[PDB]
RNA sequence: AAUAGGUUUGGUCCUAGCCUUUCUAUUAGCUCUUAGUAAGAUUACACAUGCAAGCAUCCCCGUUCCAGUGAGUUCACCCUCUAAAUCACCACGAUCAAAAGGGACAAGCAUCAAGCACGCAGCAAUGCAGCUCAAAACGCUUAGCCUAGCCACACCCCCACGGGAAACAGCAGU
């Protein structure tokens, strides 16, 4: 369970697929404006290992820490695709849908 | 078999806290101390009516009766005596136990004497060596003047008991000799001067009104309740007397005569009071003023 | 004025009256939900309000937030053993959503209330040194030990300047 | 007060003045009864409710005014354009 | 910038800069009685002289500390792992804390806008062509820092086999 990698879990959006096996994701975290009090979204970029080339630009996926890293910039490997790029699966529910629309109404599975 | 009650048993603390009274506009008197703009809110008649129930439990909480403690018995016990360490030093070594997370009735205090005796520190080394290290606000490490006998009648004279009684609170133990002798010497002020009521709703009247009762010496708060309607309180302090003195001439000349309410202060009058007479007199003019009302 | 609707939200006072702190097994925190419809408006007052102050109160979880992505607004929790907790949150009020979150995976009050207190363990008051750190510097602001000699001048005898002069 | 001489400025404002009183409430007489924000043209005041003890602690000129209406406890805070007349 | 004030005009209002009043530090002028306490080269320029590391039945251990300086400068903080060291020797441990790995971490200039190999996969062979960057990469300049203290340096060549050369940025002193 114990890992020298500092982020365990951290979710993002997949912004690149050119490397073999390997996924470019851009996790956004909230950073407190000292001055203004307002939180901004802070962008950092981790290289996730996707052994099955699955992953897609603009989708969302949820990283897990390696426990070492396995490449100079590679410290995560793919631990699930939380949203397929224009493929979502409403987790409430059960259902695709296509933004705020379902797709396959609820009431058709009862 | 009988043991008689305690000052923190139940019933003799209702009693003490219903003698007491609350009133929130002496409890909650303004402080003069560094102010701040105060804040406003729009309450409707049931807002305002729970406002005020919190106030009287907050106030409750403030008269929280402190418990009384009999004196503490002088700490005279030696852990060691190294003699190859006499005339080795000219002063002695006080060594506190300041681990943080031990009750201060519990940490060893010791003292090397030049003699090389190892004795725990007394009494007063403890709460001195208490403050040194685990400093209580308004609390200071040498006894301050306002206790000495000179400075008390001072602050008597400006009818300001309960202010001695704060200070002696936050300087003293409670089981300390000195918080135990301004305490009685407070209480004696009070009662030869009928200033009772400067210790109504406060956390002081019940250990004022305890000692009077273990003393026999309720003449003159039971006279003080009367002259202001306070009978129920009257009947109480002297059911309180008889519960703490069962085998005594009044508390047989209750039972001899069934006594109840107004009755007991009567039976108490002739039999134990020493001012007897003062209080049938005191007592009657009470039953004429109620008599006039219910006429 | 202080810029944007409801400033009391850029305030401290404001980012410390959270009471969601979750357990240290929350390491993600995603918000789904959507900008328009009546019955994603608490998550939409969720955002706006109470976001702030669980981030400022869990500076290390992250938090991630996705718009209109869903037919129905949403929370989910990603723990460190690897278990997901998806909290629905359509119909519900942004107070109701708050103490829903508290419950499952906040701190309790007896929780808190001991990490306080082991944080106090740290600032020992017998202990002397600087302000920053302790209540006391020396010794000499103690009453009855004997004071700095910047404030009392010691006698002749304590001096090492006298000591000296008189053995010598 | 306008004349060529100062002592005729000096009769005919003070003179005026008493014509055009203002009534001023006063918070148990000594201090305001809640926080005031105002803009006059390009003058800005900002007054704080004060409790007793505070003092005037405000621009001089605000202070000689409160003198007059009797008010002892206020903070201002004078921002903008500083006009004596504004 | 504050409770503010002075100053643009023939005059008014507005905007605006400048300055005044407050509190410290250094230096200069003039002046100065005592006591206690704190603090105390401008200069990483060159240094006369003295001293600053010994201990101990020989082995070793120590002189790698303390003391100094502020030249350089995101090696200081957290996590992971794990040496040396302390607990007499072992503690499958505790404390302490390197190296390595992950994260975090100054100011100014965008008239420094591109960097130029800065990536990934594979046991390997080798294959793919990526990686950073206007959310500020790369670059230049300034600066010891977040002060129970910490970091860096220790005449210079970042280092110190070697070379230049012969060293007080230990105390006192010039
Ligand atoms: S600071 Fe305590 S002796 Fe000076
Ligand atoms: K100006
Ligand atoms: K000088
Ligand atoms: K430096
Ligand atoms: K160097
Ligand atoms: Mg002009
Ligand atoms: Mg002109
Ligand atoms: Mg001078
Ligand atoms: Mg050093
Ligand atoms: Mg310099
Ligand atoms: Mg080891
Ligand atoms: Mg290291
Ligand atoms: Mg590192
Ligand atoms: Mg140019
Ligand atoms: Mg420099
Ligand atoms: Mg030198
Ligand atoms: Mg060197
Ligand atoms: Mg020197």
């Amino acid at each position: 369970v114990r890992s020298s990698v500092h982020a365990r879990w951290i979710v993002g959006k997949v912004i690149g697929t050119k490397m073999q096996k390997t996924a470019k994701v851009r996790v956004t975290r909230l950073v407190l404006d000292p001055y203004l009090l307002k939180y901004f979204n802070k962008r950092k970029t981790y290289f996730a290992h996707d052994a099955l080339q699955q992953c897609t630009v603009g989708d969302i996926v949820l990283l897990r820490a390696l426990p070492v890293p396995r490449a100079k910039h590679v410290k995560h490997e793919l631990a699930e695709i939380v949203f397929k790029v224009g493929k979502v699966i409403d987790p409430v529910t059960g259902k695709p849908c296509a933004g705020t629309t379902y797709l396959e109404s609820p009431l058709s599975s009862e | 078999e009988t043991k008689k009650p305690t000052f923190m048993d139940e019933e003799v603390q209702s009693i003490l806290t219903k003698m007491t009274g609350l009133n929130l506009q002496k409890t909650f008197k303004p402080a003069i101390q560094e102010l701040k703009p105060p804040t406003y809110k729009l309450m409707t008649q049931a807002q305002l009516e729970e406002a005020t129930r919190q106030a009287v439990e907050a106030a409750k909480v403030r008269l929280k009766m402190p418990p009384v403690l009999e004196e503490r018995v002088p700490i005279n016990d030696v852990l060691a005596e190294d003699k190859i360490l006499e005339g080795t030093e000219t002063t002695k070594y006080v060594f506190t136990d300041i681990s943080y997370s031990i009750p201060h009735r519990e940490r060893f205090i010791v003292v090397r004497e030049p003699s090389g005796t190892l004795r725990k520190a007394s009494w007063e080394e403890r709460d001195r060596m208490i403050q040194v290290y685990f400093p209580k606000e308004g609390r200071k490490i040498l006894t301050p003047i306002i206790f000495k006998e000179e400075n008390l009648r001072t602050m008597y004279s400006q009818d300001r008991h309960v202010d001695v009684l704060n200070l002696c609170f936050a300087q003293f133990e409670p089981d300390s000799t000195e918080y135990i002798k301004v305490h009685h010497k407070t209480y004696e002020d009070i009662d030869k001067r009928g200033k009772y009521d400067l210790l109504r709703s406060t956390r002081y009247f019940g250990g004022m009104v305890w000692y009077f009762v273990n003393n026999k010496k309720i003449d003159g708060l039971l006279i003080d309740q009367i002259q202001r309607d306070l009978i129920d309180d009257a009947t109480n302090l002297v059911q309180l007397y008889h519960v703490l003195h069962p085998d005594g001439q009044s508390a047989q000349g209750a039972k001899d005569q069934a006594a109840e309410g107004i009755n007991l202060i009567k039976v108490f009058a002739k039999t134990e009071a020493q001012k007897g007479a003062y209080i049938e007199l005191t007592l009657q003019t009470y039953q004429e003023a109620l008599s006039r009302h219910s006429a | 004025p202080m810029k944007g609707r409801f400033p009391i939200r850029r305030t401290l006072q404001y980012l410390s009256q959270g009471n969601v702190v979750f357990k240290d097994s929350v390491k993600v925190m995603t918000v789904n939900y959507n900008t328009h419809g009546e019955l994603g408006e608490g998550a939409r007052k969720f955002v706006f309000f109470n976001i702030p102050q669980i981030q400022y109160k869990n500076p290390w979880v992250q938090i991630m937030m996705f718009k209109n992505m869903t037919p129905s607004p949403f929370l989910r929790f990603y723990l460190d053993s690897g278990e997901q907790v998806l909290v629905d949150v359509e119909t519900k009020s942004n107070k109701e959503i708050m103490e829903h979150i508290r419950k499952i995976l906040g701190k309790n009050e007896e929780t808190l209330r001991e990490e306080e207190e082991e944080k106090k363990q740290l600032s020992h008051p017998a202990n002397f040194g600087p302000r920053k750190y302790c209540l006391r510097e020396c010794i000499c602001e103690v009453e009855g030990q004997v004071p700095c000699p910047s404030l009392v001048p010691l006698p002749k005898e304590m001096r090492g300047k006298y000591k000296a002069a008189l053995k010598a | 007060g306008k004349a060529t001489d100062r002592m005729d400025a000096f009769r005919k404002a003070k003179n005026r003045a008493v014509h055009h009183l203002h009534y001023i409430e006063r918070y148990e007489d000594h201090t305001i009864f809640h926080d005031i924000s105002l803009r006059f043209k390009r003058t800005h005041i900002k007054m704080k409710k004060q409790p007793k003890g505070y003092g005037l602690r405000c621009h001089r000129a605000i202070i000689t005014i409160c003198r007059l209406i009797g008010i002892k406890d206020m903070y201002a805070k004078v921002s903008g354009s500083i006009n004596m007349l504004s």
